[PDB]
RNA sequence: CGGUAAUUCCAGCUCCAAUAGCGUAUAUUAAAGUUGUUGCGGUUAAAACGUUCGUAGUUGAACUUGUGCUUCAUAC
RNA sequence: GCGAUCAGAUACCGCCCUAGUUCUAACCAUAAACGAUGCCAGCUAGCAAUUGGGUGUAGCUACUUUUAUGGCUCUCUCAGUCGCUUCCGGGAAACCAAAGCUUUUUGGGCUCCGGGGGAAGUAUGGUUGCAAAGCUGAAACUUAAAGGAAUUGACGGAAGGGCACC
């Protein structure tokens, strides 16, 4: 059955960006999926995104730009304090200088540069770099 | 058959003929005459050879040349082969012939309406 | 003394030789086919030292009976950013490392050297994580701050004090024994580093002149100019 | 415009089946393919094939060196055009064998080293190009729909099996090598016949003369 | 890559694919740089300025850069009406 | 180490396929597996049919033939050698060769 | 290695490593991504139950207040 | 049990046949029970067939008639399956369109299983069976290799060639 609904819009997305494709059309479109990719979008590694709209769950049509390597996504999702999540920005992080970690704080959806500022911890859901 | 020709003087009746085609003959015995003048030999059995190869050879150049050579005077013959035969052009001077699909090809992205007609 | 002065064969070595490329990463930056080592030596030479690392003999098991031919390695480096690798068999062990020496020469690459977590002053050791494969084994370079020098096993250290990268962080998996393939699971590590879209690299170039447009009068001249 | 399609050309271009395509397709060439006829006649758009050969003018000039572009074939019958091809511009012409590899070379003190390999045919030729992915080099290949693309900038999609095509289209490239700077004095009709690129007989050629001179005695 | 006082620090910047906007590496030998030149609108007369391309290896082995060629030419309208 | 991209013949989706004695050993070989010969051979062979056609009564009677599908385990055809040891790169191809004419023993 | 020219044995000369320290045993930890959650492996090297059903258990799609609009504190 | 064969032959080959083979009634519960590849889900490429079902002929053909049911061909689509072609993915390789996306210390759930080779599927206990046996299942001891895939050695008892009066 299909479990993490998270999970395989971020492996169409990087099975899609290795071959090198423009276009990638997700499905089923939950709203933590376009938390995420606009935190993708921020930083600009993906371009402007459609969610063609069904009666059934959404569909999502994504543009593609070619800057990033990986979106993955940790499941299960790990509570995350402030405490630890400088151990995962080393592990899931290629360098100190960019990448990011986005987790599901409490308040609202930020990688973890944003709630290292905000002071947020919470639990943790991708990563991307 | 068994008498098969080595390097040496497969390697050097090229070299002469391609050469001195011109002022050469079929007689083998002047043949084996003009061997000690365009090149030198140590001993005479390799004139036996190598005067016997190019003559075993020398008519086979007239009917139906081999690859591997050319004898400076059929290329310039093929000058006269890279002939232009007049007048070959469109067969039916348009050609009217179309695949009556593609004839709305020669309408919906050519304006011209000329002749192309339906052959099925 | 030459004692003998390179002759030009490609069209590429034709032009450092008369002098119209005077940078060595113009080759690098269209990617080209390096394939004379005498390129290598006008650019650098100056600091350009051969290590060897294993000179492994070989053998064949011939009717009568055996026969030994000897897989000798060298790496040369300049010291702050170029590397190469060369491998090659031959039937004495003399006529593999002159020649050995060759083929490291023609496979030298450009290090890529990034700063680990705070970019002050002349960046060391590596931009980003990179694992180099080449048979079961594949070292996983990692960034370290300044002053803790290369940590590996001693061979690879010896091909990253002599990459230009400082203060590094390895770990290899696999048959770490196989010489051949642990260095080559580095240099196909180390030379990777340019190859890793990091986020500094987005705004583009102007995109070319490729130099066989910027210098068609020097070969489509058929005088060899001297110089 | 002039650089546009001048139908006049198409009246030639139906003589040289350009619009009969293979059966098999071949998805990267389906881009140029218009439609079907029933039981395998592939017609391919003739306006998009005559916009790639603008679009290989103007990739085959701003080399300046004529010399260094190395047009190609294997096949025979694609053969006579493409050294009568090089007569005009200075190309390299290579009929026939490559002797693989031509990469540390023999005799010669420059490099065979061209610079735009074109090739009349992907599929049978297949040596060079995959030859040409060492050494950085654009490769247009005159195509049908069965055809590879690998390594392959541009496709130029003209029929590639019939003696008229790969006739014609080494004419049309003719042209406008010498329309754009080549100073054939902006497309006027043209001195050289447009069919010289032609067998004049399939092999052997019968005793069709310089200009035919007939025989007056039998 | 560049540190803080404004230095492009270690050796240069490669080319990007104009294609796909990965990475030209450093030994990528079926690379290229197309360069396509435009002409007059009038009647030929092939004017000076080009249109520079880079494609990688990984897009030419797919065999699919004859048409990415032609979005590259489209956008930049150097293959035009279409 | 797998030989064949099929193992034995050609077993796909059956789960297990019935048993042909072999013909000339009398061999318990499965059906896929199995080298099927199936001859048409002329039952005078050749040189009798100049002998027959004296002593025919008819207009030449046209003669038959004989019609048999024959099996053969796979020792049983590597001796036999209708079928022998193909290359490393040969063992990849079922379609060539014949080649030549048309084939003998029918004929 | 030693099977009658021992770079390993018995020595002598020499030489090296640490040094008021050094060797030996068992134990333990790191090496060990050879117990592996991070992090192993299972076509052929050890390793996918003969098959499917199925409670325990583990794991389960989408959707249910989100940016707007105006101002100032505020980067410039 | 014969008859041979062989130095012997309780074997292969040859003859005779008995339990068995076969049908219902149960037991047994294993196999190279193999795809030596658990299962559910998504993605990443061609091309050729090919079994079902769907659909368009802007196809032929059947004659009951130009027809219509039937067949074929063409076009598209599900559910696939089998082959090839290749990675432009992985692998120690042989290879694999999954044995791939197991990335750089990686993450779609879930279960079963492996930890140098032997000893040993043994010993012993429990449990099932009429029994054969099945499931569970060690250690003392021994030992530095045992194993996988591939190269090069036999134009050494294997095919296909090609020589000479050692």
């Amino acid at each position: 059955v299909r479990m993490n609904v998270l999970a395989d819009a971020l492996k169409c997305i990087n099975n899609a960006e290795k071959r090198g494709k423009r276009q990638v059309l997700l499905r089923p479109c939950s709203k933590v999926i376009i938390k995420f990719l606009t935190v993708m979008m921020k930083h600009g590694y993906i371009g402007e995104f459609e969610i063609v709209d069904d009666h059934r769950s959404g569909k999502i049509v994504v543009n593609l730009t070619g800057r990033l390597n990986k979106c993955g996504v940790i499941s299960p999702r790990f509570d995350v304090p402030i405490n630890d999540i400088e151990k995962w920005t080393n592990n899931l992080l290629p360098s100190r200088q960019f990448g990011y970690v986005v987790l599901t704080t409490s308040g609202g959806i930020m990688d973890h540069e944003e709630a290292r500022r905000k002071h947020l911890g919470g639990k943790i859901l991708g990563f991307f770099f | 058959m068994g008498r098969v020709r080595t390097k040496t003087v497969k390697k050097a009746a090229k070299v002469i003929i391609e050469k001195y085609y011109t002022r050469l003959t079929l007689d083998f015995h002047t043949n084996k005459r003009i061997c000690e003048e365009v090149a030198i030999i140590p001993t005479k059995p390799l004139r036996n050879k190598i005067a016997g190869y190019v003559t075993h050879l020398m008519g086979r150049l007239r009917h139906s040349q081999v690859r591997g050579i050319s004898i400076k005077l059929q290329e310039e013959e093929r000058e006269r082969r890279d002939n232009y035969v007049p007048a070959v052009s469109a067969l039916e001077q348009d050609i009217i012939e179309v695949d009556a699909d593609t004839k709305e090809m020669l309408k919906l992205l050519d304006f011209h309406n000329i002749r192309g007609l339906q052959l099925t | 003394e030459d004692s003998k002065e390179w002759v030009p064969v490609t069209k590429l070595g034709r032009l450092v030789r008369e002098g119209k490329i005077k940078s060595l990463e113009e080759i690098y930056l269209y990617s080209l086919p390096i394939k004379e080592f005498e390129i290598i030596d006008f650019f650098l030479g100056s600091s350009l030292k051969d290590e060897v690392l294993k000179i492994m003999p070989v053998q064949k098991q011939t009717r009568a009976g055996q026969r030994t031919r000897f897989k000798a390695f060298v790496a040369i480096g300049d010291n702050n950013g170029h590397i190469g690798l060369g491998v090659k068999c031959s039937k004495e062990v003399a006529t593999a490392i002159r020649g050995a020496i060759i083929l490291a020469k023609l496979s030298v690459v450009p290090v890529r050297r990034g700063y680990w977590g705070n970019k002050i002053g002349k960046p060391h050791t590596v931009p980003c994580k990179v694992t180099g494969k080449c048979g079961s084994v594949s070292v996983r370079l990692i960034p370290a701050p300044r002053g803790t020098g290369i940590v590996s096993a001693p061979v690879p250290k010896k091909l990253l004090t002599m990459a230009g990268i400082e203060d590094c962080y390895t770990s290899a998996r696999g048959s770490t024994g196989t010489l051949g393939n642990f260095a080559k699971a580095t240099y196909a590590a180390i030379a990777k580093t340019y190859a890793y879209l990091t986020p500094d690299l987005w705004k583009e170039m102007p995109l070319g002149s490729t130099p066989y447009q910027a210098y068609s009068d020097f070969l489509s001249k058929p005088t060899p100019r001297l110089h | 415009d002039i650089l546009s399609l001048k139908e006049d050309d198409i009246t030639k271009m139906l003589v040289a089946t350009t619009h009969l395509g293979s059966e098999n397709v071949n998805f990267q060439m389906e881009q140029y393919v218009y439609k079907r006829r029933a039981d395998g006649v592939n017609i391919l758009n003739l306006g998009k094939t005559w916009e790639k050969l603008q679009l290989a003018a103007r990739a085959i000039v701003a080399i300046d060196n004529p010399s260094d572009i190395f047009v190609i074939s294997s096949r025979p019958i694609g053969q006579r055009a493409v050294l009568k091809f090089a007569k005009y511009t200075d190309t390299t012409p290579i009929a026939g064998r490559f002797t693989p590899g031509a990469f540390t070379n023999q005799i010669q003190p420059a490099f065979r080293e061209p610079r735009l390999l074109v090739v009349t045919d992907p599929n049978t030729d297949h040596q060079p190009i995959m030859e040409a992915s060492y050494v950085n080099i654009p490769v247009i290949a005159f195509t049908n729909t069965d055809s590879p693309l690998r390594y392959i900038d541009i496709a130029i999609p003209c029929n590639n099996k019939s003696a008229h095509s790969i006739g014609l289209m080494w004419w049309l490239l003719a042209r406008e090598v010498l329309r754009l700077r080549g100073t054939i004095s902006r497309s006027v009709e043209w001195p050289v016949v447009v069919d010289l690129f032609f067998y004049r007989d399939p092999e052997e050629a019968e005793k069709e003369e310089a200009a035919a001179k007939e025989l007056l005695p039998p | 890559m560049q540190n803080d006082a404004g230095e492009f620090v270690d050796l240069y910047v490669p080319r990007k694919c104009s294609a796909s906007n990965r990475i030209i590496g450093a030994k990528d030998h079926a690379s290229i740089q197309m360069n396509v030149v435009d002409v007059d609108p009038e009647t030929g007369r092939q004017t000076d300025g080009s249109k520079t391309y880079a494609i990688c290896g990984a897009i030419r082995r797919m065999g699919e850069s004859d048409d990415s060629i032609l979005r590259l030419a489209k956008a930049d309208g150097i293959v035009s009406k279409n | 180490t797998k030989k064949r991209r099929n193992g034995g013949r050609n077993k796909h989706n059956r789960g297990h396929v019935k048993p042909v004695r072999c013909t000339n050993c009398a061999r318990c070989v499965p059906k896929d597996k199995a080298i099927k010969k199936f001859v048409i051979r002329n039952i005078v062979e050749a040189a009798a049919v100049r002998d027959i056609t004296e002593a025919s009564i008819w207009d030449s009677y046209v003669l038959p033939k004989l019609y048999a599908k024959l099996h053969y385990c796979v020792s049983c055809a590597i001796h036999s050698k209708v079928v022998r040891n193909r290359s490393r790169e040969a063992r990849r191809i079922r379609t060539p060769p014949l080649r030549s004419f048309p084939k003998d023993m029918a004929r």
